[PDB]
């Protein structure tokens, strides 16, 4: 059975570590299971306030600093939003370049999330010291493609490095880890812990390569600097040598995704099959990404190769089109002035008003985004269900592979296990498309190196920029007046997932997902971390 | 087992892009740094412990018998007694003040901790301040949004091995911030010949003409970007885009509008 204590009482986890930004989770636990939950975002910066009166061309540079983990994505959303507002259609080369940079970002972001943020909830690193490296190599040989990184010699080297570190008595980032001394919620054999730890270390090197690929096109990582109103600035990114280097680095990263990430994910999933019944939600939203036509937000929604859509009540038989007019944000349970509920983002208001820590009437700096009154999960699981439901052939193939390998029905994907698996699934699919996308741009660029369109700043206008960032549906909404920013509103995927209750007192996706969480050890509540981390929280993104 | 110097790393009002920049280091890579060179004893982004276990890790590091160095990422929000930025139920300004008291030295990673950064940009709703201003102590500033890992890891290794590097008037090590971006820019001969791109779509832009007319702040920005590159491959002007001035204090307000010189 799933380990579960008899604990009744409150648990607070602050800080939630291994996320971006500052999150406090409060839960009530009864008889070892979470019965109620609150997601409390603990920092406000106020980028929307800062943007007022500024030059719309400047927006992307400020909004990019909403977050440095999903770097790029806000510069892309702001550029799309100003493009819409000035009514410019970007050249084909700029659509391709912008989308490739997004692809590169998905690869970096997901790899770092699984290994460096999430894996320590499932992998007991100190237990890796008990493994037989000969047995580990044998196991690695059966569960993953042959590679020298998985040899007994390579795994013994990792184990010896780890042993020297632990023996030093300075445990650094592992100090007071929930797994020290063993923990009933940690299920893996030591051999699997060793394999995963070896890959965690390799991933530290691989993410450098992923960022370098991204920088060939983006100028630098973090915080790219190649987008402009009407397209991109990076003419060098259309040329032969840079693109050859981009392809070579992307192939190395993809090889790691296919050799290490997916096989580790499946191995971990196989031991934690009980997590297929914990942490589910019901409604999913995506704006889509990787569109063949980015001339308008309508065309983006319609032509996204990772498709857009809305699923309600787990009903994969009915994927609805996204109604942008139906999005609004509530503030009833947030640290903003009363009066601000039910605002569509073109009418959005950001009037901060703090009360006190743990006030059940106002407990978060995130707004509560809702869709005709319903909370919506966004991100890899949303995209996966939507794509699977629409019969997108890559998602159909990869999802069925995972379901087959785990021997679980698709309904088991509505869970924390599924949310974790979906992040891997879509990483494999981005990898599968990289070469096609690169060759397409290489050819388009050889043809005609037009990269930026002509445009004129209007006196008064409005516009929306949509994107599906690594964590989900992202939108930036601008009102221009007197050729300046009159309003600028971000509604960000972590706002959808990790925001507080809406005006009707209805829990957000993370708050719902946490209901029913078993707690084996209330002193070391790893199960809370498992579900929270599965959403890949980004609090700087969510609050801005 | 030779003791590795303790580093405590705090996150305040930040986007985490500084932490992300730091892990892009390749001389050495981040695993070698934290296994061999330093003992990274508190780091919210990557540490195993959470909640009170993490807060205890912080307090154990601050009370370590061999002392510790402090890295600070993010500015400090000071409105409402610091309550708009909290960790473990304490205002960020209170925790940073406590950590700074006993620190062997303080390194501010990024423009936000050095100078206040994006949240301090007008009209500064959270009353954000840079660390030196908030605490009333000298800091070693490694600015940029984010800084190059070369600059941050270089500074850290320098402090641990050689001493405190010579700083400029803004607290920046001259080792990395001694020269103007513009003085090392490959487009400098275009600048000298008045060969400027008038727009991003122009033939001049395609030929790689100077970006000064499109707002490039290279001539007033101290940083090593063209010399060292980012990610071993690129920098913004090489990617056809003007420099924003992101290593300069309060650049959000002094360097805007970004696409003009006015
Ligand atoms: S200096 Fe820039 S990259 Fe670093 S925390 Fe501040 S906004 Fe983020
Ligand atoms: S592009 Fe910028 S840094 Fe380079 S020469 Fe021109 S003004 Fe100077
Ligand atoms: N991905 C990502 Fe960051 C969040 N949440 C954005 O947009
Ligand atoms: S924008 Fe910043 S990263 Fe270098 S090129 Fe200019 S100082
Ligand atoms: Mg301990
Ligand atoms: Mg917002
Ligand atoms: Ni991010």
């Amino acid at each position: 059975p799933t380990p579960q204590s008899t604990f009744t009482g409150p648990i607070v986890v602050d800080p939630i570590t291994r996320i971006e930004g500052h999150l406090r989770i409060m839960v009530e636990v009864e008889n070892g299971k979470v019965k109620d939950a609150w997601s409390s975002s603990q920092l406000f910066r106020g980028l929307e306030i800062i943007l007022k009166g500024r030059d719309p061309r400047d927006a992307q540079h400020f909004t990019q600093r909403a977050c440095g983990c999903c770097t790029y994505v806000h510069a892309l959303a702001s550029s799309r939003c100003v493009d819409d507002a000035v009514k410019v259609s970007i050249p084909a080369n700029a659509r391709m370049m912008r989308n490739l940079v997004m692809a590169s970002q998905y690869l970096h972001d997901h790899l770092v999330h699984f290994y460096h943020l999430h894996a320590l909830d499932w992998v007991d690193v100190t237990a890796a010291l008990k493994a037989d490296p000969n047995k580990a190599a044998k196991l690695a040989a059966s569960i993953a493609p042959a590679r020298p990184g998985n040899s007994a010699k390579a795994l013994k080297a990792v184990q010896d490095k780890l042993k020297a570190f632990v023996e030093s008595g300075q445990l650094g980032i592992f100090t007071n880890a929930y797994f020290l001394g063993g923990h009933k919620a940690y299920y893996l054999p030591p051999e699997v812990d060793l394999i995963a730890t070896a890959h965690y270390l390799e991933a530290l090197h691989m993410q450098v390569k992923a960022a370098s690929a991204m920088a060939i096109l983006g100028g630098k990582n973090p915080h790219t600097q190649f987008t402009v109103v009407g397209g991109c600035s990076n003419y060098q990114g259309l040329t032969k040598d840079p693109l050859a280097n981009y392809l070579a680095l992307s192939k190395e990263v993809c090889q790691f995704v296919n050799e290490c990430y997916i096989p580790d994910l499946l191995a971990v999933a196989g031991f934690y099959k009980d997590w297929g019944g914990i942490g589910g939600t019901s409604n999913y939203l995506a704006f889509g990404e990787f569109a063949t036509d980015d001339s308008s937000p309508e065309k983006h929604l319609a032509t996204s190769q990772f498709p857009s859509g809305v699923i309600t009540g787990r009903d994969l038989g009915k994927v609805d089109n996204v109604d942008l007019g139906a999005i609004y944000e509530d503030v009833k349970y947030s640290w903003y002035a009363p009066g601000g509920d039910g605002k569509h983002p073109y009418d959005g208001v950001t009037d901060p008003k703090y009360t006190k820590l743990d006030d059940k009437d106002h407990y978060s700096w995130m707004k509560a985004p809702r869709y005709k009154g319903k909370a919506m999960e966004v991100g890899p699981l949303a995209r996966t269900f939507i794509a699977y439901a629409k019969g997108q052939p890559d998602f159909k193939k990869v999802v069925d592979m995972v379901l087959g390998k785990l021997s679980v029905p698709a309904t088991a994907l509505h869970s924390t296990l599924g949310r974790t698996a979906a992040r891997g699934i879509e990483t494999a699919i981005v990898c599968a498309n990289m070469e096609k996308w690169i060759k397409e741009m290489a050819d388009s660029g050889a043809k005609d190196n037009t990269l930026c369109a002509k445009w004129e700043m209007p006196e008064e206008s409005k516009g929306v920029g949509l994107a599906d960032a690594p964590r989900g549906a992202l939108s930036h909404w601008i009102r221009i007046k007197g050729k300046k920013i009159d309003n600028f509103q971000l509604v960000v995927p972590s706002t959808w997932n990790l925001g507080p209750r809406g005006a009707q007192g209805d829990k957000s996706p993370v708050e719902e997902a946490l209901i029913g969480t078993p707690i084996a050890d209330p002193k070391r509540p790893v199960e809370i971390l498992r579900t929270v981390h599965a959403f890949d929280p980004c609090i700087a993104c969510g609050v801005h | 087992a030779k003791h590795r110097p303790s580093v405590v790393w705090l996150h305040n009002a930040e986007c985490t892009g500084c932490t992300e920049a730091a892990i892009r280091t390749i001389k050495p890579y981040i695993d070698a740094l934290i296994l061999d060179t330093i003992s990274l004893d508190y780091q919210e982004t990557i540490m195993a412990a959470a909640g009170e276990a993490a807060e205890a890790a912080l307090h154990q590091a601050l009370e370590g018998k061999d002392g510790y160095y402090l890295v600070v990422e993010g500015g400090l929000p000071t409105i409402d007694g610091g309550q708009w930025g909290m960790v473990a139920g304490h205002p960020m300004i209170e925790t940073t003040k406590k950590a700074a008291a006993k620190a062997k030295g303080i390194i501010c990673i990024g423009t936000c901790s050095a100078y206040g950064g994006v949240q301090k940009a007008k009209p500064n709703p959270s009353q954000a301040k840079g660390v030196s201003e908030a605490l009333g102590v000298k800091t070693i500033n490694i600015p940029g949004c984010p800084p190059n890992p070369i600059n941050f890891v270089g500074a850290v290794v320098h402090v641990l091995t050689k001493g405190i590097p010579d700083l400029d008037e803004n607290g920046r090590p001259k080792l990395f911030y001694g020269e103007l971006v513009h003085d090392n820019c490959p487009r400098l001969p275009h600048f000298e010949a008045s060969e400027f791109a008038p727009s991003f779509d122009s033939e001049e832009a395609k030929k790689g003409f100077c970006l000064y007319e499109l707002g490039c702040k290279g001539p007033v920005t101290y940083n090593n970007c063209p010399k060292v590159l980012f990610n071993q491959v690129n920098w913004p002007v090489q990617a056809g885009h003007p420099c924003l001035g992101c290593s300069e204090p309060d650049f959000w307000d002094t360097m805007t509008p970004f696409y003009e010189q006015g």
